[PDB]
């Protein structure tokens, strides 16, 4: 969505690219088209995107199960 | 005290109304298409899946958007008047084609020559609509395009399929409200008007409560008969036949009444009489048809011929007749099978001019009643909720399937409009801003079948990708079925929607979404 | 309580009234003018380019604006009524005078003394048109000028040409609304009313509900036909000559009409009976008409010829008559030329006179019924919106062809102004003041060609100058075709309009804004 293109349209795709082409083959955003994106040079640390999931969903239920907030009266 | 917008501003006010009137209404478009509950003033509120039933109720406080929205209702209301269905995909097609020509503007297009180029390509795409239409062939295509009309209700489509064949290719189908839980056909076969039963003596099966006679003559008398010195001659002549005697006559009173029915107890004839159907001129034709059946001529007071003077040369004939409560029904007349169709195609020819004048069928009842039958379907539901619901889906079905036989069937789910939309690339205008108004019909016409997969769950930009490509690898009648959510043939798959329905949505859209596209300034009351 | 504001103040208030009421309908001029949506309080909104329609709607809540609105309402208003065309070119014109006006006082000059230049720079405008002004040879200037007014529509042109030839030069042409999708043209030539058919037992063309008589005898009588005893004597005579026979009367009742009924059913006569058109008054001048045409006399009540005692020797005879449900027509009698004629010289005499007390124009339809034909244009569109705006431009073309048939066709584009304003160099007064009222109508006159090409996209001042200069190196006939937008000769090319149109636009807008312009104080209600 940020680099001009239908979210939703780009995810579609790129779900059929899992079996059509492989596993690696994704949207890139710099041009575009779509691209094995492991050749591409298009790769992230694993721990980036195991950490962000894990950090996130932990936050995430913390905040489901909040009863209550105590804050100070802003005078 | 009028204020007057112009320019962007103007636009903006009609883009707006326009959106918010086709946003509600396309949530009911295709087969896994929601409903809307619509607020009544007084009473239960409605629930409905109609397009126009939904477009007639949205009003804006704003008066600028307000008359975006009421020029919108306008295309509803009208394929509704002529089509009956396809309302909802042409309150989708005017959007599109609104939209889309207000991008051309933004651009410095020309709004008149925008409308032109509109106008080409409507008459290309209507041309390319009748090349795929295939007529017909029988009850197959009938049962379908009953069934999708029906929002793939099976058991609806079966019943109209049946109605269709009882009252044959000149008959005419109601729909009522059933009185109990059940949905039922009912057909009756020849003449039947909502009179009859002037005096309960007359009485042939006790069990049933009707009057029927066998072989009867008919007398077809306009005015009153109140004496016996005019009905006796009559009855002098009648009984020497022996045959049973029908009256239809302005009004029997005691008098004229008490002579038969003590007769009638005594065996010595075996009558009834009945109101004359109608009021006023509508009295005048009915018993012309009632006599026209019969063999025999009507008496009225423009013949000339006295009541005492009649005789068995002009009175009428009949198989058997059956007169119950409140109803007469005449089975068969035996005589002037070749006259009526000289009749019937003077009842058309008028039909079509009187179509200005009636608002009722009675306008073709009557040549319904004559040349062939009429079938009523009462819907029927466990609740008021439920069946003002079934009953608007049954109706738009037998709307549908009239328009079928009129102009034969087309692929269904938004694929007749995809391949007529392929014409227009090779249709050239020598003026550049009306080519822009060729794009923008060819953008339009593919909307419907996105909508479609949209209300579906898929994306509608991925479905009309592959709906394109397959009408070149497999076929012009493949496209995508999105009650199951795969592509197949849409016609050896039973989704089709007459031919009718698919020119008259498109018409009526560009019409109004042309003509809107023209505007430069909006005039309107302050509030 | 009133409250009167003077000067320039007073000013101020009428120049913004005019001018948000002149910007308004100036969008909607030329070849590439855009349309207006009017809300309307029920129903649909109406889109329309007509000038008057867009003025009739102004009004502002200010009520000094509102007063400066109202004035310049009525250039529109007397144009359309006068003319029928160029009320936009009318509200052009009375801003630009009304504008430049102020721009005088402002700089001391009499307002008194400015009316009267303007005044005098009319005069000779008017005349100078009436030189360039061109009689129309015949069908190519009609199409062209029908063509020009429908906005540039072929096909309105066209009709319109037709429709002009069939009812010839003292005809009438009637603009409908079609009952379907398509515009058609409708002649009849000769006699016709409203009435017929006093019974369906007259047929003699079953097939198309029609009563057909050749070579038939009218009776032409006021009264009601009640008995047999007066009815007898003209038919005891009829029979004779074996002619048909037919009866206009206000009523034929059963006793009497049962007579006819009952011969014509054996044959002894072919006849029908039909009811008198019109009411009250309007009775007598219709079967005179009809008497005259049909070469006999009309029973008269006031001649006191009694039903019994008439003859074959005044009763009137036609060569054909057709009656259906509603209508009779009558071809006609060709008789009485010298006549008629009295009536055609007496009727049109009256017309200028009673075209401001009767009820409805349909006095010229009279003078059109006995001496020409009627043409009915029924105009046909996919939707109601479409087809309000398609019907005003063809009744606009309609109003142009008639006015170029009188005083003749002028290039147009507005280089007929253009090329009138030229003499106006000429024109030298001795008063100084007068002398800017000349100079405000030779700017107020090259304005409509200026709007027209800045509604097209071009600068206003560049084509004027073009223009003026085009006059001289090419011909008078030369000037600007905003639709392609390049110079050409006009006259040739078929961009004209009526010279009776553009008299009529700059006589109009000269006597409100110079009457304007004389103003000091305003007085109105406090709100
Ligand atoms: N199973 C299906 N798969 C795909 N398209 C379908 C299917 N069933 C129906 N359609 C299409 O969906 C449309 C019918 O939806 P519907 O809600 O009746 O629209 P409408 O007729 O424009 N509105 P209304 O006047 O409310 O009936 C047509 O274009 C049908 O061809
Ligand atoms: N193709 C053209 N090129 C240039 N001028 C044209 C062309 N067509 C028409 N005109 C001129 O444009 C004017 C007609 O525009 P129109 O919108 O009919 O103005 P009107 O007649 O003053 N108002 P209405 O009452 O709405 O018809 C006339 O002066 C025509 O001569
Ligand atoms: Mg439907
Ligand atoms: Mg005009």
């Amino acid at each position: 969505a940020n680099s001009g293109f239908e979210g939703y349209v780009v995810l579609e795709k790129v779900l059929q690219l899992g079996k059509e082409k492989g596993k690696n083959w994704g949207f890139d955003a710099g041009v575009g088209d779509y691209k094995d994106m492991v050749e591409a040079g298009i790769i992230d640390p694993t721990k980036v995107v195991r950490v962000a999931i894990q950090n996130a969903a932990s936050v995430a239920g913390t905040m489901l199960t909040a009863e209550a907030l105590v804050a100070e009266i802003p005078e | 005290a009028k204020k007057v917008i112009y320019g962007e501003d103007a636009r903006a006010r009609l883009k707006a109304g326009v959106d918010k009137l086709a946003n509600a209404v396309k949530v009911t478009l295709g087969p896994r298409g929601r409903e809307v509950i619509i607020e009544k003033k007084w009473g239960t509120p409605v629930v409905t899946k109609d397009g126009v039933t939904v477009a007639k109720e949205i009003e804006f406080k704003d008066p600028y958007e307000n008359m975006g929205a009421q020029l919108v209702k306008e295309v509803a209301s009208k394929t509704s008047d002529v089509a009956g269905d396809g309302t909802t995909t042409a309150t989708v097609l005017a959007q599109a084609i609104f939209n889309e020509g207000l991008r051309a503007i933004a651009s410095g297009a020309n709004p008149m020559d925008i409308k032109r180029g509109i106008d080409k390509a409507v008459e290309t795409v209507v041309n390319e609509i009748k090349k795929l239409s295939i007529p017909v062939s029988g009850r197959k295509e009938i049962e379908q395009v009953a069934t999708i009309s029906a929002n793939n209700d099976a058991t609806i489509g079966k019943i109209i399929a049946d109605a269709m064949e009882a009252v044959g290719k000149d008959g005419v189908i109601t729909v009522e409200e059933s009185k109990s839980a059940e949905t039922t056909l009912e057909t009756v076969q020849g003449m039947q008007f909502d009179r009859g039963y002037l005096s309960p003596y007359f009485v042939t099966n006790p069990d049933k409560m009707e009057a029927v006679l066998e072989d009867p003559f008919i007398l077809i008398y306009e005015k009153k008969i109140s004496n016996v010195k005019d009905l006796l001659p009559v009855l002098e002549n009648v009984v020497r036949a022996g045959k049973p005697l029908l009256i239809i006559a302005e009004d029997v009173e005691a008098e004229a009444l008490a002579t038969l029915v003590v007769n009638h107890i005594k065996g010595v004839i075996r009558a009834c009489a009945v109101k004359a159907p109608g009021f006023g001129q509508r009295r005048k034709d009915y018993l012309q048809d009632i006599a026209i059946l019969t063999g025999g001529t009507a008496i009225t007071e423009e013949l000339g011929i006295k009541l005492e003077s009649v005789t068995l040369d002009m009175l009428g004939r009949a198989d058997k007749v059956i007169v119950d409560k409140d109803n007469t029904t005449i089975v068969g007349g035996k005589g002037s099978k070749e006259a009526i169709q000289a009749r019937i195609e003077q009842i058309k020819r008028q039909i079509l001019e009187t179509t200005s004048d009636y608002d009722r069928e009675k306008l073709q009842e009557r040549l319904a009643k004559l040349s062939g039958g009429v079938a009523i379907i009462r819907v029927g539901a466990a609740t008021e909720a439920e069946l003002k619901e079934k009953k608007a889906r049954v109706e738009d079905a037998v709307h549908a399937t009239k328009a079928a036989v009129e102009e034969g069937i087309v692929p269904g789910g938004g694929v007749a409009l995809v391949r007529a939309s392929e014409a227009l690339d090779n249709l050239k205008v020598d003026n550049a801003d009306q080519q822009l108004g060729i794009d923008i019909i060819k953008k339009a016409c593919r909307t419907p079948i996105r909508q479609i997969a949209a209300n579906s769950g898929f994306e509608g930009y991925v479905v009309l990708e592959k709906v394109l490509q397959l009408g070149k690898e497999k076929g012009k009648n493949w496209g995508f079925d999105a009650g199951v959510g795969d592509y197949k043939d849409m016609v050896e798959a039973g989704i089709i929607d007459p031919t009718k329905v698919v020119r008259v949505a498109i018409q009526n859209a560009a019409s109004v979404a042309g003509t809107m596209l023209t505007a430069e300034a909006l005039v309107a009351e302050i509030p």
